[PDB]
RNA sequence: AUUUUUGGUAAGCAGAACUGGCGAUGCGGGAUGAACCGAACGUAGAGUUAAGGUGCCGGAAUACACGCUCAUCAGACACCA
RNA sequence: GAGUAGGCAGGCGUGGAGGUCAGUGACGAAGCCUAGACCGUAAGGUCGGGUCGAACGGCCUCUAGUGCAGAUCUUGGUGGUA
RNA sequence: ACUUGGCGGAAAGGCCUUGGGUGCUUGCUGGCGAAUUGCAAUGUCAUUUUGCGUGGGGAUAAAUCAUUUGUAUACGACUUAG
């Protein structure tokens, strides 16, 4: 059947969709998509 | 009395054996083992070597020596149940093997006599070999079973 | 006296409580929750499970009892808060810790090395059932006894050699590979 | 000297259902049931004692050593196996005191009689 | 150079069995490249060994060896019967054995 | 002989292949079957459809889950027919079936590996010319299997790329055969033709 | 239970004749089965066979030879379904 | 060289009894525990280790309230359900 | 061991393909060495799961309970919030 080859996100995900990935959110350092956002450091090489 | 007493104790005098009717006869070596034949060794330190057959001993073993300057195999005993006689034979009408007996290989580094008399037989053997083409390179090379090779189908 | 231990009596103190009127099954389970801990983490844990913050995981005597979230800590689904058991073992932790201080053991490395709950003789009452029958109504008291020892690392280091036996063929091949 | 000792059935003849029940001991007892699979000898059940298993008469009562075991109480009893050293092995009785074992082992080696027990009782 | 082989590749098929009952004394061995009992009769009386690796060094090496010899042929299709000094353990049904060219001819 | 055999399951009788493979696995020979969707069964499409529908209707009444699972894929139809011919309940059988893999088409690593056949389980070698047969590609989909033409796409891609590979290998083997033919009439070549090689 | 045989539509029913079996009997085979087939049994080794089989499960020829059969309800080993 | 019901024979084990081994034993009897050992086709016997603390055994014979898994057995104790 | 351009997504985790370097070469003649593993004893050379100290690169969190909600709730669980 169908299988997910890969997913790519935009560098700027709102605090709305960031809150999704945590169950004890306000204790967290909110480090979700920090390294993934830093993959847009150059002209989005990892993204392209 | 922890135990009463057995009244009859066996005669602990040991009896003599019956006179065995079987005297040792001289071995019937298979026709394929003729002094001068190249034997593939099957076991021991020198397993899968090619060796040259020189003499039948009193112990029903084979005095052989793949000349030390071809395959590093000295003058050695080898059992005939651990050799494959090849159909290739070197002339052995110029070697004095009459020196070697069973007490020669009494075990009781290497002895100087044993090294020099190795060199004496080796000189005669390598003189006979170098006549025939590729036979030193054959004797140099070791034996191994390959893929597709069926021992029962393989002639020697 | 004091069931099988593999620790040093020079570095141990013990405490015994015979014929203590507690549910044997509850007090076996508080003892197996506390076993192999530091005495400080153990004492603190028993006050937490009295005021319903963490629970005693019931592992063996865990039949038709309600599930609870406070079990997830221990990788179980079913846990409880045996007040009476917890209070009796607390009394025996404290009494052991007092003997361990009176002998002179550093109260910091003191960790419960052995804890065992046996069954006491059952106490006899009679209930009254329908159609004028009598039944037994038995308490199952407990024999609690625990040991607390000082923690020591640097062990084994053990044990034996490679006292090897070889044949002429083995030793000859060793002498060959050396010559190579 | 002796022929190479064989024992046709080495492992013990445990009573049927001795494993199953504690009331039942493994001390061999013949199954005298009307439907017993052990008595009727079905393919897969335990083997029963049969005279056919009987050990060779030349190897019977010999230990691995090759000596018929003789229980010995005191030196008086040991001094009977004097002309029978190739034949027997003295074995001190279970109820003999340590000091009496000192005397027997002294006398046993002095005559040259093999012993299986002490040990010297340390 | 690559090859070092001085045995034939045998495989432990099964024991000598009925439709149901098995005889663990006679082990059935399939030899590589044999077809009939006639082809198999070369290997009658040869020395088969089962080489396996334990985790404990016993007397120099962690490898141990269970020795046997070919007794006779089996069936129509070149299988042989082997007897081993100690019987094989049966977990080796499909494990390779080594058919040496010992007692030679 | 090989460490792992690879069998092209095309133009093969299901049960005959299954018996051959079942004995290989118990003897302890690692085998993968590929192109399991071109297997064949004796008798017309309809007979084997009805045989399957007779198998489908067999379910555990009191809970149709725990009942006999009816696997629809041609790879899993073969596996059923092969697991029938092994004592799968025993540890030897579990270990024997562990040596087997079955695929609908020729995936990776096996896409560039050599593919054998088993002449005693070929339709062409066995069935009388005139008798009608099934294709597990059509049967499997008529009974539930969804991926008929996903496998037809992936096979059509693999066969284009493998046709390019062969056309290059053959074009080369012309140069190797030509140079080996121009090595004849040499001292060495006459000595080899004497020894037979 | 084969054969002879009475009653009975009949029966894994009732009742007889001769013999052989189970009962009181394990073992190899008929998948399984008291009775069918083969063979009756101390403990082992080796060899050879019985009935029955030798695609795979499953030890053993996907043996050889002459024919027949294509079934959208094939057929497949006596007692026996 | 099979075997139910059954018969007979040869033994194994227990409480006592007469005789004997000038038997063993507080430097440890008997009892109990023992993924230690040896003997016996077996019933069983013997030994090592532990616990324990006051008696007990081999052999030739006499005698019997003499050998247990079943009796919805008896008494006492114990469980799983929980 | 390193570079060149590429090609592979069905499980592509692999296929090619450059130039270079550094080793070997039994294509062919040479020159030494090998014994004593004693007449066989697998006579040990493969592929994993590895924590263990070394010395270099790199990054610097979450979940659970307790509290809270009611889109959920027998108890767990689920959804919320801090």
């Amino acid at each position: 059947g169908l299988r997910s080859l890969t997913t790519v996100w935009a560098e700027h995900l709102s605090d709305e969709v960031k809150r999704r990935f945590y169950k004890n959110w306000y204790k967290s350092k909110k480090k979700a998509f920090t390294k993934y956002s830093a993959k847009y450091a150059q002209d989005g090489a990892g993204i392209e | 009395s922890a135990q009463k007493a057995p009244k009859w104790y066996p005669s602990e005098d040991v009896a003599a054996l019956k006179k065995t009717r079987k005297a040792a006869r001289p071995q019937k070596l298979r026709a394929s083992l003729v002094p001068g034949t190249v034997l593939i060794l099957l076991a021991g330190r020198f397993r899968g070597k090619r060796v040259v057959y020189l003499k039948h001993l009193e112990d029903n073993t084979l005095l052989i020596s793949g000349p030390f300057k071809v395959n590093g195999v000295p003058l050695r005993r080898v059992n005939a149940r651990y050799v494959i006689a090849t159909s290739t034979k070197v002339s052995v009408e110029g070697v004095n093997v009459e020196k070697f007996n069973v007490e020669y290989f009494a075990k009781e580094e290497i002895k100087a006599e044993r090294v020099e008399d190795q060199k004496v037989v080796d000189k005669a053997l390598i003189a006979e070999i170098k006549k025939t083409p590729l036979l030193k390179q054959y004797l140099s090379a070791s034996f191994s079973l390959k893929n597709g090779d069926k021992p029962h189908m393989l002639k020697f | 006296r004091y069931g099988a231990t593999s620790t040093n009596p020079a570095k141990s103190a013990s405490a015994r409580g015979s014929y203590l009127r507690v549910s044997f099954k509850n007090t076996r389970e508080t003892a197996q929750a506390i076993n192999g801990w530091e005495l400080t983490k153990a004492q603190k844990y028993l006050e937490q499970v009295l005021d319903h913050q963490r629970a005693i995981p019931f592992r063996r005597f865990n039949s038709s009892i309600g599930r609870t979230a406070q079990g997830k800590e221990f990788g179980v689904t079913k846990a409880r808060w045996p007040a009476k058991s917890v209070k009796f073992v607390q009394g025996l932790l404290q009494n052991a810790a007092a003997n361990a201080e009176a002998k002179g053991l550093d109260a910091t490395k003191l960790y419960v090395s052995h804890i065992q709950v046996n069954q006491a003789p059952k106490q006899r009452r009679r209930t009254y059932r329908a159609h004028g029958r009598i039944n037994k109504y038995e308490s199952s008291p407990s024999h609690i006894e625990l040991v607390v020892t000082e923690k020591e690392e640097a062990v084994a280091k053990a044990a034996e050699k490679k006292v090897v036996r070889l044949t002429s063929r083995q030793r000859g091949r060793i002498a060959a590979q050396k010559r190579i | 000297p002796h022929p190479k000792i064989v024992k046709k059935h080495t492992k013990k003849f445990k009573r049927h259902h001795s494993d199953r029940y504690h009331r039942v001991a493994e001390n061999w007892r013949k199954q005298k049931g009307i439907d017993s699979v052990v008595r009727r000898r079905f393919r897969g059940n335990i083997s029963q004692p049969k005279i056919g298993y009987g050990s060779n008469k030349k190897t019977k009562f010999l230990s691995p050593s090759g000596h018929k075991t003789f229980l010995v109480a005191n030196v008086k009893d040991l001094e009977t196996l004097t002309m029978h050293t190739k034949t027997y092995a003295a074995e001190i009785a279970h109820n003999i005191s340590a000091k009496n074992r000192v005397v027997i082992l002294a006398r046993a080696k002095a005559l040259g009689i093999k012993v299986t027990n002490p040990k010297g009782r340390l | 150079a690559e090859s070092h082989r001085l045995y034939v590749k045998g495989k432990h098929l099964s024991y000598q069995r009925s439709k149901r009952v098995n005889n663990p004394n006679v082990s059935l061995i399939k030899i590589e490249g044999v077809a009939t009992p006639q082809d198999a009769q070369f290997y009658l009386g040869k020395r088969i060994a089962y080489v396996y690796r334990a985790s404990k060094e016993v007397r120099g090496s962690k490898i141990r060896v269970m020795w046997g010899k070919v007794t006779r042929t089996h069936g129509n299709s070149g299988v042989v019967r082997a007897t081993f000094r100690n019987n094989l353990p049966a977990k080796t049904f499909g494990a390779s054995v080594r058919i040496f060219l010992y007692p030679s001819n | 002989v090989e460490p792992v055999v690879v069998i092209d399951g095309k133009g093969h009788l299901v049960g005959r292949l299954a018996s051959v493979v079942a004995k290989q696995l118990l003897n302890g020979q690692k085998i993968v079957v590929v192109r399991a969707e071109e297997l064949n069964i004796s008798g017309e499409f309809f007979r084997n459809k009805l045989k399957y529908h007779d198998f489908l209707r067999k379910a555990t009444a009191f809970n149709k889950t725990r009942g006999p699972f009816h696997f629809r894929a041609p790879s899993r139809i073969f596996y059923k027919a092969l697991r029938g011919m092994v004592s799968h309940k025993t540890a030897r059988g579990k270990a024997a079936l562990e040596r087997l893999k079955v695929f609908e088409g020729i995936p990776p690593p096996y896409d560039k590996k050599k593919r054998v056949v088993v002449p005693q389980a070929l339709r062409v070698l066995r069935l009388k010319p005139g008798r009608k047969y099934t294709t597990l590609g059509k049967l499997s989909t008529s009974v539930g299997w969804k991926y008929e033409d996903v496998v037809a796409k992936l096979e059509a891609k693999r066969k284009v790329s493998s046709a390019e590979y062969y056309a290059k290998k053959r074009a080369f083997t012309k140069k190797v055969a030509s140079a080996n033919a121009t090595a004849a009439e040499s001292d060495v070549a006459k000595q080899l033709a004497a020894l037979g090689y």
